[PDB]
């Protein structure tokens, strides 16, 4: 219908691929799932 | 901390060794000792970081007149360890006549180990009581530890010996023992003959090698309560603060002992909890409550579930104590081991001091009475004649043990200003 959501279709399927792959990003790559359980493993006494 | 096993008895050197072939399949290790290719953690509470990376456990062979020393010679274990720590009779009195004469030299061997070691902490005793040998000198190694050692822990991993009455010697002796075992031992692990022997019945088809399957019981059950001292958790993993919450009686330091698998060859917290407070999947043998109860569960385990499990269980009213404290059932989360060789890692600990274990020392509180009315089985053996003129140490065990059930059940009451 008349509304600028019919043009966003076939763009917000890049724009959150792009988004999923920063997070996928972080994990796999930069670690960042090991370090909530390096800083947990210190400063809640997890060693 | 760190401990150090002190093998004494027949069987306590069946399971010295079976605890470390136990450890040695358990840990990443060669039959050298040289660090494999599958094995940071830590290896450091029974093996000194020796020369190529070679953890060489630290342990004491004490025996006398050698049975089980040749089974270790034609053994890949004599590569393990043995860089000079194997020291080369049938009742209390002879072991103790013996013990007496050569006690210099086995306290230089309890020195050597001590500083050969980096951190001292307490001397673990994996002992038979009337298993021969043990009888006597054991109760003389506990009498020089508690003079020698007030400021370090004694440690005692024994089974006791009760065949719902085979052996008429073994009473006195056992009760001798266990009067040296309150005096000077700071916590003790009570197993059974009978109780050992029922589940290996149940869960296997054997009667006969009670003793080949009882070294690989206690080996497992030893190996599970030290499973968070040697590999790292982040609870009391000092021996001091792991047994600062599992005697709540400071006399009643006898501890029940259950573990979930009887063979361990999917389940909740909730289900071994409830398995785990049965006395049928305890390896230990009237208004009888525990005093302070805690377990401890390793494996595949979800935290929300230990939560739970432990809400469900305190308030269901399975977690039985009427104590003169708040003294209380307690959870405790373990890691189960990397590289076990074992399946099926989801595996449950208890250690809780009952009253119930009373009733089965009035059995011996029974037996010697019995055996000191009918004379015939005290045997009047002669070195029982030098070890005391008037027999009456046998009294101060028998008032002693009197003293603990009465401690007992004085424990079961909400008052503790009063004991008999």
């Amino acid at each position: 219908v008349l509304m600028k959501r019919s043009i966003t279709a076939p763009l917000a399927a890049h724009i959150s691929l792009v988004n999923k792959a920063a997070v996928d990003y972080f994990f796999v790559e930069l670690h960042l799932e090991a370090h909530y359980e390096a800083l947990r493993h210190f400063l809640l006494m997890e060693d | 901390r760190e401990i150090i096993t002190l093998q004494l008895g027949q069987c306590g050197n069946q399971i010295g060794f079976e605890f470390w072939k136990q450890l040695c399949a358990e840990h990443g290790i060669s039959p050298e000792g040289i660090v494999e290719e599958f094995a940071t953690d830590r290896k450091d509470v029974f093996f000194y970081q020796a020369d190529d990376e070679h953890y060489i456990p630290r342990a004491v062979l004490l025996d006398l007149e050698p049975r089980v020393i040749h089974s270790i010679l034609n053994s890949p274990y004599a590569k393990l360890y043995n860089p000079e720590n194997i020291y080369l009779g049938n009742n209390w009195a002879s072991g103790f006549s013996q013990g007496e004469k050569i006690h210099e030299d086995i306290f230089d061997i309890i020195d050597r180990e001590a500083d050969g070691s980096d951190s001292l902490e307490g001397f673990v005793l994996c002992h038979s009581i009337a298993g021969g040998t043990g009888s006597g000198l054991g109760s003389y190694l506990l009498e020089r530890l508690n003079d020698r050692y007030p400021k370090k822990l004694v440690q005692t991993y024994s089974v006791f010996p009760n065949q719902d009455e085979d052996v008429v010697v073994q009473p006195y002796n056992s009760l001798l023992t266990l009067k040296r075992l309150t005096q000077n031992a700071d916590c003790v692990v009570v197993l059974d003959n009978t109780a050992l022997n029922r589940i290996a019945t149940d869960r296997l088809h054997i009667q006969n090698p009670s003793f080949s399957q009882i070294n690989q019981l206690v080996s497992t059950i030893m190996s599970a309560s030290t499973t968070t001292l040697r590999y790292p958790g982040y609870m009391n993993n000092d021996l001091i603060g792991l047994i600062a919450s599992l005697i709540p009686t400071p006399r009643l330091h006898f501890l029940m002992t259950g573990y979930t698998p009887l063979t361990t060859d999917k389940t909740t917290v909730l289900d071994v909890m409830r398995r785990l407070l049965q006395p049928k999947n305890v390896m230990v043998s009237t208004n009888h409550c525990y005093i302070a109860i805690l377990n401890i569960i390793q494996g595949e385990v979800d935290p929300t579930q230990v939560h739970k499990s432990l809400q469900r269980i305190r308030e269901r009213k399975l977690a039985n104590f009427i104590p003169w404290g708040p003294a209380s059932i307690q959870v405790a989360l373990s890691r189960k081991s990397p590289y076990l060789p074992s399946a099926h890692r989801v595996s449950g600990l208890m250690m809780a001091n009952h009253t119930s274990i009373s009733s089965l020392f009035e059995r011996t509180c029974r037996q010697y009475d019995k055996l000191r009315k009918r004379e015939a089985f005290l045997e009047q053996f002669r070195k029982e004649d030098m070890f005391k003129d008037n027999f009456d140490e046998m009294d101060t065990s028998r008032e002693i043990v009197q003293q603990l059930i009465d401690e007992y059940h004085a424990a079961t009451r909400p008052d503790y200003i009063s004991w008999g």
